[PDB]
C-alpha cells in the first residue's frame, strides 16, 4: 500500500484543497506527479518480491505500472484529463520482459543448470514459457 | 552507488553479481523523460520535458553530473538540482532491492535445505 | 532591486511556487527572501510539517477566546519570541494588535520588521 | 482600554528549557503586591606592578532573580478551593522532574508585564518557603504565605539570534556623500567586533579604486 | 473474606462522585431508553453511568451520550425519557415522525418548564435518523426543538446537523424559524473509542459539547466561549473536515464545525448560533448565554421584594443591589467597558421608565443595557517593513 | 462537617526509615501557631570562554525543613500531666537510638493536613531547644517553649514507585487521525526520556510500514 | 480486552483461584492483573503472610473508633502511601471516603486509579 507524499506536505501548498479553486493548485499538482511514480514504483517492487522470485513463474510482468492514487482521491482529479495516457506509457514494462529472462537464468543457476541460449526460430513467446515450466 | 551504505550492505550478504535493478542513472532519466512530456505544461504546445530539461541538459548530461563525468559547475538550474538530488536518495531502497536475491539464495540452502558450508581442512 | 541583498540573504522559491517555462521556478532574492520567510511561517501551524514538528506560529491555541487587553497582550509576546526562533534574518521592531473598526470580532495583527546588518529601503513594490 | 478585569499570575512548569513540553500550571489566588528583580555583573581589577590604571575587565553576568509572595486562603466565603490542592500543584513546579533528572522550567506571566523585554519570567525555582498560619481545628490550614524565588534560566536558541541581530556576520551599508573609504570602515567597527580594513572593505565589494564609488553605492563588509 | 462480620471488606457497588454543582450549565437528555422504570417524578437527575445504567437500562443510543458525557468532564446531568417504544436499528420513516410530534407534546414541554434547573437542552437521539429516514425532516425536528426553549427564560439548545453535505445546507436555509438565537448545531459525528477501536461507536457531538460548555463554566465563566477545546473520546470525525468547509458562511447560517488539529486533538471550532446577520445582536453562543445569565441572576434579585409597597424607597434597594451586581460581572472581565457608564446602566425612575398610572397598577419597570465582548475568530496579520520611520537614530 | 474538635499534633518516632517499628509517641499539649516549611535548590552557573549564554546547571534540591513550635504548661487549673514526663518522651524522640545507632525517624501529622501530598511529615529532628519559664519554688517547670527543626528524610521504597509513574519503561499510546509516526514518535519524549525514534518505534510494533496503523490502534513504545 | 496490554502488565492467576479442565488456571491479564493487584492487598492484612512480613493495608488497626474528619484524613493518607508501595504498575489519583446514607456506622472508600504508562479506557465490563 502506497500512501502519497501530497498528503504529508502543509496544506497552505493547498494539495489536498478543493480542486483548481486558485490557479496556482495545478502546476504545483503536476510537479509532485513525477516524483510520485518514482516512489510508486519501490512500493510496487516489494510487493512484487513473492511474485518476482517465485519459481513457479508464469508471467511477461515486471518491476510494476499501477497508478499511485486510490480512484477517489483528489489527487487523481488533478491529472484525470492525462491518466489514460500515462497508464498507457507506464505500459511500457512490456517491453523490459527480457529482464525476466535473466532472472530465470539467475534461479536456475541455484540447480547447477544454465538457461537455454536464445536461437533464431524462437517464436519467442512460445519460448519462453517452455524456458518457465522448466524451472 | 552509493558507497556510504553499501560498504556496510555488502559485508553482511554474499551480494553476489546478479540485480534485480540494472536500471542505471542513464536509464533512469530517459523514462522520466517520456513520462513528463505527457504532462501539459498549461495552455501551451510545450510539455513538462520542456520544464525539466531546461537550458542545454540533456539527460545524458544530468547523468554525466550525477556520475561526476563532469565536474559540477556551481550553476545549475533549482529544478534539475532538486531533480538530482532526488536520485541520490533513491539509491538507498534500490540497494537494499539488489541485496535480497543472494540472500532469497542462501535462505533456501541453509534454511529449507538444511545444507551446511565445509569447515576448514 | 539589485544584487547586493541577494548576497546576505539568497536565493529561494517563491511561497506560491509557481512554475514558469522560462527561468524554470521563480525564485525569491534577497530581500523578498525574508518577507516571504515570514509569510510562510504565519501561514503554517505547529505539528504539520512532517519531521520539524514545532514550526510554525500557533496563533490556533488561542482564537475564540474574548478580545480584551490580556490577550492582545498575550499574541504580542508569542508573536515576538516565534519570530526569534525561526526567523534569523528579519529582526522585529514593533507589533500592532488592534481590533479592526468595521467588524469587532476580528483583530488585525501588523509586523513590522527590519532586515538585519542592512538598512536599505526597497524602492517600489514588486516580486 | 478595551476590557476592565484582572490578570493574574499564571506559572507554567515546562519540562525542556526550549518550551516544548507542558508539565502543569497554577494560577495565583491574588496577585503578589511587588515583583523584585535582581540583576548582578562581577567585576575583577587588573593589578599591575608598573602602572597605576583603574581599570576593571569583566567577569560574569549574574542571572536575573525574581522573588514574589504569594497568599493563598480559603477562610474567606468567595473561594472554595483547599490549599492542599494548590500547595500541592505548586510544589510540583519546584519539583523534581523524573523523565529529566532535573528542575522543571517556569514561566512565570501576568497581564502586559514585560519582563525586559521577555512576556514571561522563564527560570527555574531557587527557593520556596511556606509559612502555614491559621488552621481550622480540623487542621485544614486556610492561610498559606509562600515566597517564591526563581533564578533565571532561558532558552538558548532566543539568546543565539539575539547575537546575530546585534552583531551581524554580514553588513551591507550605504555611502553618503564624501565619506572616504578610510571614514566608512570605520564606521563597520559598531557592528563587526573590529572593523574590515579599507583595503580589504575594497576588496571584498571589488573597488576599481579606493575613491571609485559613487554616493548612491551600497558596500558590503563581510568578516 | 466474611462479609457479616466487621472488618474490611471489599464491594463491587461504585458510589457517587463529590459533585461540584455547576449552576448555570447542565443537560437534559431526551430520548428513548430501554428501560423507563422510575414511577415518582418526571424527570430525574443523574450523576454517574453506573448509576444510570441501573436507573435506565443499557445498549441503546442514549447510553452512549452520557457515557460521553461524564468522560468530557460533565458531573450532573437530567434525564427525561419519551414514553413511547424504543425503535428499530434503522429509522423508518413512520417510526421519525413519531419522535418529533414527541418533542412537540406538553408531557415533555411540561418536565422542562417545571423544574427550573436545567440551563440548556439537547436530544442526542436526532442522529439515529441520520440512516434511511427519507431533508425537511431534519428542520420539522429543528423547529420543534428551537420552540421547545421558548417555555421558561433560561434555556438553551445544542443540536445535530445532518452528515450529508446537501442536506446540512438545505437545513440551514430552509429552517424558517422566529427563535434561531437560541440553538447551535455542531456538524460531524464523532467515532468514538466504544465497541461495535476498529469499528467505533459512531456518535452525536453535541453530548461531548455540553460538558465543555460545564467546563468552560467552573472556570472561565459564561462570558467564555466554549470553541477550541480539546474532545476526550473520540477518534475522529467520521466526515473529513475539507468537505464541509461550505457550512461556515460569514454573511449567512453558520454551522459550528468540529477539526481535528494535527498534534492537538479534536477540537470544537465555531462558537456561532444559528443566525442570519442582519445587524443582529445575539450572532454568537456566548452573547446570548451571558445576556440570558443576567436574566437569570437578576430575576433571582427582583424575585426577592416582590409584593413591597412600591414606594420611592423600594426603587433605590432595587437600583442598588442591581448596579452592585453587574459592576461585580464587569470587574471580571466580562462587559467591555473601560469605565462602569461605558458597560452598562440601568434606570429605574417614576419619570424615567415608568408612568403614573404603572404605579397605580403595581408594576415596576428596570430598564438595563448592557455591552458585551466579541471571540476572536478572525486574525489578520499585515507584515509591513519599516527601515523607513529608523530616522538616522 | 461531621464532628467538630481539635486534632492534635502527634510526633511518632520510628526506628527505621520505612516506619514499620515503633518508637513511641508524644502528643502535643497545644498544637503550634505557626509551621513554617523551607525548601531549596542549588543552581550553579556554568562558566565558558566563548559564548555568554546565561544557563544555570541544576546541582542539588535540598531537603525539606519543617519549624514549629510547642508550649507544654502546669500552671493551669486543665491540665495535670507534669513537664518532666512530657519533655523526657520529646527527647527519647530527638535521641540517639541504641539498636541502629543513629538517630529515629520522626512522623509529625494532625488532622488532614497534607505536608506537600504526604499524609505526615517524615524526618528526623535537627535541632531542639527547650526554654525553661516560671518554675514552681519547687523549681517543677510550669512553662516550657521548645522549638523543634526537623529535616525531610523519607523512605526510599516510597521515592522508587514514584519515578516509575512519572516516567514509566513501558508506554501505551492510543492514535488520533492523522497524526504520523514522525509527530507521535515526538510525544513519547515527554514521559520517556528521549524518545524513541521514528524508526524504532515503528520496529518494537511490528509496523509493515511507517504509514500503516490504523487510527483505532494502541502503539507501544519501551526503551 | 487486547494483547497490547498484557505486554506492560503481564499475565497472573486470578484471585478467586478457579481452575478449569480447558486452559487450566484462569489467568488475569493485563488490565485485569492490576486492577486484582489491588483487591488482593485490600483484602489481607500486614503478618498473615508467610514470610512478607509486612504486605497488606492495615485498616484493622484503626476501626471501631468514631467517624469524625481526622479518622477520614487518616485513611486517605495511609490508603496513598500503601498502594505507593505494594502496588508499582496502578498510581492512584483520587480518595473518596464518607460514611454510607442507610447504615451510619459503616464508611465506604472509594480508590479511583490509573495504570501507568497507559491512557486506555477499558470497552466494557468483564473477567
Amino acid at each position: 500500500s502506497y500512501y502519497p507524499v501530497s498528503d504529508t506536505l502543509p496544506p497552505c501548498y493547498g494539495l489536498q484543497h478543493s480542486l483548481s479553486e486558485s490557479e496556482h493548485l495545478l502546476p504545483l499538482h503536476q510537479f509532485m506527479l513525477p516524483f510520485e511514480q518514482l516512489l510508486a514504483c519501490g512500493c510496487q517492487q516489494i510487493a512484487m518480491l513473492p511474485r518476482l522470485l517465485a519459481f513457479q513463474r508464469e508471467g511477461y510482468e515486471v518491476w510494476g505500472d499501477q497508478w499511485p492514487f486510490k480512484s477517489g482521491s483528489v489527487n487523481d482529479d488533478a491529472h484525470q484529463d492525462y491518466a489514460p495516457a500515462l497508464k498507457d506509457l507506464l505500459g511500457q514494462i512490456a517491453l523490459d520482459s527480457d529482464h525476466e529472462l535473466d532472472i530465470i537464468n539467475y534461479l536456475l543457476g541455484y540447480f547447477g543448470t544454465q538457461r537455454a541460449p536464445r536461437t533464431f526460430t524462437t517464436q519467442l513467446d512460445d519460448f519462453r514459457a517452455v524456458q518457465q515450466g522448466y524451472l | 552507488e552509493l558507497n556510504e551504505l553499501t560498504n556496510k550492505l555488502s559485508n553482511l550478504v554474499p551480494m553476489t553479481d546478479f540485480k534485480l535493478d540494472n536500471r542505471a542513472s542513464l536509464q533512469l532519466l530517459k523514462y522520466i523523460e517520456a513520462y513528463t512530456k505527457i504532462i501539459p505544461f498549461n495552455s501551451g504546445d510545450k510539455y513538462w520535458n520542456d520544464f525539466f530539461f531546461m537550458s542545454g541538459n540533456t539527460p545524458e548530461k544530468l547523468a554525466k553530473l550525477y556520475q561526476k563525468e563532469i565536474e559540477p559547475n556551481g550553476e545549475l538550474l533549482p529544478q534539475q538540482a532538486f531533480l538530482l538530488a532526488v536520485l541520490r536518495l533513491l539509491e538507498t531502497p534500490i540497494s537494499l532491492l539488489n541485496v535480497l536475491p543472494a540472500a532469497h539464495r542462501e535462505l533456501y540452502y541453509r534454511e529449507l535445505l538444511g545444507l551446511s558450508s565445509h569447515a576448514a581442512q | 532591486e539589485n544584487q547586493i541583498l541577494t548576497q546576505l540573504y539568497g536565493r529561494g522559491w517563491a511561497f506560491p511556487p509557481v512554475f514558469s517555462l522560462e527561468k524554470g521556478v521563480e525564485m525569491a532574492e534577497g530581500a523578498e527572501d525574508v518577507r516571504q520567510s515570514l509569510q510562510i511561517l504565519f501561514s503554517t501551524e505547529p505539528g504539520e510539517r512532517l519531521m520539524r514538528e514545532n514550526y510554525g506560529c500557533g496563533l490556533n491555541d488561542f482564537m475564540f477566546e474574548n478580545i480584551r487587553n490580556e490577550l492582545i497582550a498575550e499574541i504580542e509576546s508569542h508573536i515576538h519570541d516565534n519570530v526569534l526562533r525561526y526567523e534569523p534574518r528579519a529582526d522585529m521592531t514593533d507589533i500592532q494588535v488592534r481590533q479592526s473598526p468595521g467588524m469587532g470580532n476580528t483583530l488585525q495583527v501588523q509586523v513590522m520588521y527590519r532586515l538585519r546588518g542592512s538598512d536599505i529601503n526597497q524602492q517600489i513594490q514588486g516580486v | 482600554l478595551i476590557e476592565r478585569g484582572l490578570a493574574k499570575l499564571t506559572i507554567n512548569a515546562y519540562k525542556d528549557r526550549e518550551g516544548k513540553i507542558r508539565a502543569g500550571t497554577l494560577q495565583a489566588m491574588y496577585n503578589p503586591d511587588s515583583l523584585q528583580l535582581d540583576y548582578q555583573t562581577d567585576y575583577q581589577q587588573s593589578q599591575a606592578i608598573n602602572s597605576e590604571k583603574q581599570s576593571s575587565i569583566y567577569v560574569q553576568a549574574k542571572p536575573a532573580g525574581l522573588s514574589l509572595e504569594l497568599i493563598f486562603d480559603a477562610t474567606m466565603p468567595g473561594n472554595k478551593t483547599p490549599i492542599e490542592e494548590q500547595l500541592m500543584q505548586l510544589k510540583q513546579l519546584c519539583s523534581v522532574d523524573a523523565t529529566s533528572n532535573e528542575t522543571r522550567f517556569l514561566q512565570v506571566k501576568w497581564g502586559k508585564m514585560r519582563w525586559e523585554s521577555r512576556g514571561y519570567f522563564a527560570g527555574r525555582a531557587k527557593s520556596l518557603s511556606v509559612n502555614y498560619t491559621l488552621f481550622d481545628r480540623d487542621a485544614t490550614p486556610l492561610r498559606v504565605r509562600v515566597i517564591l524565588a526563581l533564578v533565571a534560566d532561558e532558552s538558548l536558541v532566543l539568546q543565539e539570534t539575539e547575537q546575530n541581530l546585534q552583531s551581524p556576520a554580514k553588513i551591507a551599508l550605504r555611502i553618503q556623500d564624501g565619506v572616504s573609504l578610510a571614514l566608512m570602515a570605520a564606521s563597520t567597527a559598531s557592528t563587526l567586533s573590529g572593523g574590515v580594513d579599507y583595503l580589504t572593505l575594497a576588496w571584498q565589494n571589488g573597488l576599481d579604486n579606493l575613491n571609485g564609488f559613487v554616493p548612491g553605492e551600497i558596500l558590503q563588509a563581510t568578516r | 473474606m466474611e462479609r457479616l462480620q466487621p472488618g474490611v471488606t471489599l464491594t463491587e457497588s461504585i458510589i457517587t462522585m463529590g459533585q461540584q454543582e455547576i449552576p448555570s450549565a447542565v443537560p437534559v437528555f431526551i430520548g428513548y431508553t430501554v428501560r423507563y422504570p422510575e414511577q415518582s417524578e418526571a424527570s430525574v437527575r443523574i450523576d454517574s453511568l453506573a448509576e444510570y445504567t441501573s436507573l435506565f437500562g443499557d445498549d441503546h443510543v442514549m447510553m452512549f451520550a452520557v457515557r460521553h458525557y461524564f468522560d468530557n468532564g460533565g458531573q450532573q446531568a437530567f434525564v427525561l425519557p419519551l414514553k413511547d417504544n424504543m425503535p428499530s436499528v434503522e429509522m423508518t420513516t413512520a417510526e421519525a415522525e413519531n419522535l418529533i410530534a414527541a418533542l412537540r407534546s406538553a408531557t415533555v414541554s411540561e418536565a422542562i418548564g417545571g423544574h427550573s434547573q436545567i440551563t440548556l437542552i439537547l436530544v442526542p437521539d436526532m442522529a439515529r435518523l441520520n440512516d434511511s429516514d427519507i431533508v425537511s425532516l431534519w428542520s420539522q425536528g429543528w423547529e420543534a426543538l428551537l420552540q421547545l426553549s421558548q417555555v421558561r427564560p433560561n434555556l438553551f439548545v445544542l443540536l445535530d446537523a445532518p452528515d450529508n453535505v446537501e442536506q446540512a445546507q438545505k437545513c440551514m436555509t430552509t429552517l424558517s424559524s422566529d427563535y434561531r438565537q437560541w440553538g447551535a448545531a455542531y456538524w460531524p459525528r464523532l467515532e468514538t473509542t466504544y465497541q461495535k477501536i476498529f469499528q467505533g461507536t459512531v456518535l452525536s457531538p453535541t453530548a461531548a459539547v455540553a460538558a465543555v460548555i460545564q467546563r468552560t463554566d467552573n472556570d472561565a465563566g459564561v462570558w467564555k466561549a466554549p470553541a477550541n477545546i480539546a474532545l476526550s473520546q473520540v477518534i475522529r470525525p467520521v466526515k473529513s473536515y475539507l468537505q464541509g468547509s461550505v457550512l461556515f458562511n460569514s454573511s449567512g447560517t453558520s454551522l459550528n464545525v468540529i477539526r481535528s488539529f494535527p498534534g492537538k486533538g479534536i477540537r470544537v471550532w465555531g462558537c456561532r448560533t444559528l443566525e442570519n446577520t442582519d445587524n443582529t445582536q445575539w450572532r454568537y453562543l456566548q452573547t446570548r448565554r451571558l445576556v440570558s445569565y443576567v436574566t437569570a441572576h437578576l430575576t433571582q434579585l427582583a424575585r426577592m421584594y416582590v409584593f413591597e409597597p412600591n414606594n420611592e424607597l423600594t426603587w433605590m434597594k432595587l437600583k442598588g443591589q442591581s448596579y452592585n451586581w453587574l459592576r461585580q460581572l464587569w470587574l471580571q472581565g466580562g462587559l467591555y467597558g473601560s469605565q462602569e457608564d461605558e458597560a452598562f446602566n440601568i434606570l429605574l425612575g417614576v419619570n424615567e421608565t415608568m408612568t403614573e398610572d404603572d404605579v397605580r397598577a403595581g408594576k415596576m419597570i428596570m430598564k438595563v443595557e448592557l455591552a458585551v465582548l466579541f471571540p476572536a475568530e478572525f486574525i489578520e496579520i499585515s507584515l509591513v517593513f519599516n527601515t523607513q520611520t529608523e530616522a538616522l537614530s
